[PDB]
């Protein structure tokens, strides 16, 4: 089974729609985290959670929210999809010395 | 009776600069409920295990409350209760290291009441009255309702924020409408108690910290308690 599993893998929004990002790992660690790619650069991120209940702030949280509702769960929530969160997105679960890593959404908001 | 707050006995919105879905988390449709339970096991003196079934998710089957001292422990140990309580699971731990995952578990602290005795007699509920008062102003008034004649204040306070959560907005993601608040509880025998509303200042809020307030398990009689919610703005 894959690590960890995103959905959707593709997305087109429209501006100002509600899109939701969900991210489902198999392995139950204690930590996940949203991220998003700068083009030919590096990941940023976004909103990482330390268990159940628990979201907290990366360095880019403005226009995102996050829930982990359950171990294996954590979503990323753009509550008014803007043109400027067009990107390509990566979640990760992390934990005992391990770092896992979806397989990308890529997400247009025209 | 609890001397009643000064500004600068509650906590600031605007000095917390972590995530208040932290919060929110903790009150907006959110608690471990059950009827007619017994404890089954124990982790520390202060403890008290029980088989209880996640009702939302499926997250956990077995709750853990921790009780003040072990003698409030004692008091429940054998006895049939009903449970109502906010539940954590960051830091959620059944041995001495702190970050390990107990799949199947949730801990909470308090929440407990004898059950034989302590329902009205036709499965009737008991409505409390709530007054709000935003800036010293009584804006909103709402009922909570508890099955219970002796109900913890944690399970009264936890249907009032769930409440205001929802109609107010007491708790949103990023931060809170509002600066401070605290929810004061008057009994019928004139004796008053207090909670700050609002998380401790800084970037993290340790849930299971702030949850700890419950472990006294302290009871109010429905029928006569008085519940009044001091929110100020910006
Ligand atoms: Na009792
Ligand atoms: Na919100
Ligand atoms: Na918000
Ligand atoms: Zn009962």
């Amino acid at each position: 089974e894959a690590a960890v599993t995103q959905s959707p893998r593709n997305k087109v929004a429209v501006t100002g729609e509600k899109v939701t990002l969900s991210c489902q790992q198999t392995n139950n660690h204690n930590n996940m985290y949203w991220y998003r790619q700068d083009t030919g650069h590096g990941l940023r991120l976004i909103h990482y959670s330390y268990g159940v209940g628990n979201t907290e702030k990366g360095d880019i949280p403005d226009g995102y929210e996050a829930s982990r509702p359950s171990q294996e769960q954590f979503s990323l929530i753009l509550e008014s999809a803007t043109p400027s969160q067009t990107s390509v997105y990566f979640c990760a679960s992390g934990g005992g010395g391990t770092l896992y890593f979806g397989a990308g959404t890529r997400l247009s908001v025209l | 009776s609890q001397p009643d707050p000064m500004p600068d006995d509650l906590h600031k919105s605007s000095e917390f600069t972590g995530t208040m879905g932290n919060m929110k988390y903790l009150y907006d449709d959110h608690y471990v409920s059950a009827t007619k339970v017994k404890s089954v096991d124990k982790f520390l003196a202060h403890d008290l295990i029980y088989n209880i079934s996640d009702k939302k998710l499926k997250n956990y089957d077995k709750v853990k409350t921790e009780l003040l001292n072990e003698d409030l422990a004692k008091k429940y140990k054998d006895e049939v209760v009903d449970v109502y309580g906010s539940n954590y699971y960051v830091n959620c731990y059944f041995s001495s290291k702190d970050n390990v995952w107990w799949p199947g578990k949730t801990c909470m602290y308090g929440g407990i009441t004898k059950h034989e005795g302590n329902h009205f007699d036709n499965g009737n509920l008991q409505n409390v009255l709530v007054r709000v008062y935003e800036n010293k102003r009584n804006t909103i008034s709402f009922e909570v309702q508890t099955d219970k004649k002796s109900v913890t204040a944690q399970e009264l306070d936890i249907k009032a924020r769930n409440f205001l959560i929802n109609k107010k907005n007491l708790y949103e993601f990023n931060s809170s409408p509002y600066e401070t608040g605290y929810i004061k509880f008057i009994e019928n025998n004139g004796n008053t108690f207090w909670y700050d509303m609002m998380p401790a200042p800084g970037d993290k809020f340790d849930q299971s910290k702030y949850l700890m307030m419950y472990n006294d398990n302290k009871t109010v009689d429905s029928k006569s308690v008085k519940i009044e919610v001091h929110l100020t703005t910006k």
